[PDB]
């Protein structure tokens, strides 16, 4: 029953040039909204926001930071030992995402996935390790190996069904002011590249606005156009985003056409902007 | 082992508006492997104080990052964006339109 983000999970990205050589960049996000950096060199963690650390103590913060650090270390380490055993080709890279997400009604759902060379190659159903079909024997090898270790496996449980689901709850509480805020879009209408003689393309700008569900659509009278053309939500670093509606049309139909947005932030008073002749 | 070559796109955050300061963007997206080279350009000079973000990716695991800077339309002064890429024999620039 809010709006903003609703999830939380930190990723990972190592990089592995050569068997001795390895880099590791991780951070913290809600949703796309990035709350954490990590430091690779000090084994420590950038907050990006006041209230990052959500209602966890200084303490148990640099408990998680060292957690993460020594993972870092020894899944390079691991990797590097068993590249060969597993026939791994240099270069390649090796990503992570771990995390979990309220659902309305109070359930809190965590997840893990892993990926190798940009492909799925495995992920966490039910507290168990689930190999992916494009994971190969690769990871069917793997996930029936790490299984073993009593250690690493009470962690990933512990963070991903206790400590993670504590987490969400205590920043998206410690970040509302931000999180919930509401910023009007400004829009705004040009003239895009000719798609050929005698037609027009017709684009509408939305921008700076927050959250990031939107509804941008061209218009004829209260007719939307089928043919219009959402573009990607693309983002401001100020936490809003941009987005382009375009409309291919013939020059004589252009006037009469206009463009109309919807955002929570406009509180039914939407945006409608007409082509002029 | 795959390679997916970044997408560019430009934009500036605001509707340009040639003499107040604006924010240039360079969002580039769909790629893989992450090492990757972004500059925003200024008539062909590479801009000095540029910000990005740390890398991040997408569902679908390719990578993407934002390159944006505090900048001043004019009536000229072509913006641009150029990225170095595994995928790409050479840089690839990206001019920005502000009719787009
Ligand atoms: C700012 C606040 C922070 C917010 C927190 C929110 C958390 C969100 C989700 C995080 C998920 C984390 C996933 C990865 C973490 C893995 C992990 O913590 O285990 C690591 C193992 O180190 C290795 O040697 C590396 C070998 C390489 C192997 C690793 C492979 C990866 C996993 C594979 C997936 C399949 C498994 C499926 C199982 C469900 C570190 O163990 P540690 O030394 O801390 O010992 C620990 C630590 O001290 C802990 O606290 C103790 O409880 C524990 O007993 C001890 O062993
Ligand atoms: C205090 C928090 C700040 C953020 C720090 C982020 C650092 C890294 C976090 C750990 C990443 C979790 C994902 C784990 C899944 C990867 C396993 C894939 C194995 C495949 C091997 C071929
Ligand atoms: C893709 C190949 C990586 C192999 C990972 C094996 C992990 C072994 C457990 C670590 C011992 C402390």
């Amino acid at each position: 029953a809010f709006q903003g983000p609703t999830s939380f999970h930190v990723i990972q990205t190592s990089s592995f040039t050569n068997s001795t050589w390895a880099q590791t960049q991780g951070s913290g996000w809600l949703d796309d909204l990035q709350i954490h950096g990590w430091d690779s060199d000090s084994g420590t963690a950038i907050f990006l926001k006041p209230w990052s650390k959500g209602n966890f103590s200084d303490k148990e913060v640099a408990e998680l930071e060292e957690i993460f650090r020594v993972y870092i270390f020894g899944f390079a380490r691991e990797v590097q030992d068993f590249a060969g055993d597993f026939q791994m080709k240099y270069p390649f890279e090796i990503q992570g995402i771990a995390g979990c997400e309220l659902h309305s009604g109070g359930a809190i759902v965590s997840f893990l996935r892993g990926a190798l060379g940009g492909l799925d190659f495995l992920s966490v159903k039910n507290a168990s390790c689930v190999p992916s079909p494009e994971g190969g024997s690769r990871a069917q090898k793997f996930c029936a190996l790490i299984i073993q270790y009593q250690g690493i496996m009470e962690t990933v449980r512990i963070l991903l069904y206790e400590t993670c689901p504590r987490y969400l709850l205590g920043v998206l509480n410690a970040g509302k002011a931000d999180l919930q805020r509401q910023v009007k879009p400004e829009a705004w209408l040009s003239s895009g590249p000719s798609p050929g003689p005698g037609r027009l393309q017709l684009v509408c700008h939305v921008s700076g606005f927050y959250p990031k569900p939107v509804w941008v659509m061209w218009m004829r009278g209260e007719q939307e156009q089928q043919g219009t053309q959402l573009g990607d939500i693309l983002p401001n670093a100020n936490w809003t985003w941009y987005l382009r509606a375009t409309l291919d049309v013939a020059d004589g139909e252009a006037a009469g056409l206009s463009c109309r947005v919807k955002h929570s932030s406009l509180e039914g008073q939407d945006i409608i902007l007409y082509w002029g002749p | 082992m795959i390679q997916r070559t970044p997408k560019i796109q430009v934009y500036s955050r605001h509707p340009a508006e040639n003499g107040k300061s604006n924010f240039l963007n360079c969002y580039v997206s769909g790629f893989h492997p992450s090492d990757i080279e972004v500059d925003l350009l200024k008539n062909g000079e590479r801009i000095e104080k540029v910000e990005h973000s740390d890398l991040s990716f997408s569902k679908d695991w390719s990578f993407y990052l934002l390159y944006y800077t505090e900048f001043t339309p004019t009536e000229k002064d072509e913006y641009a964006c150029r990225v170095n890429h595994v995928t790409l024999s050479q840089p690839k620039i990206v001019k920005w339109d502000r009719d787009m």
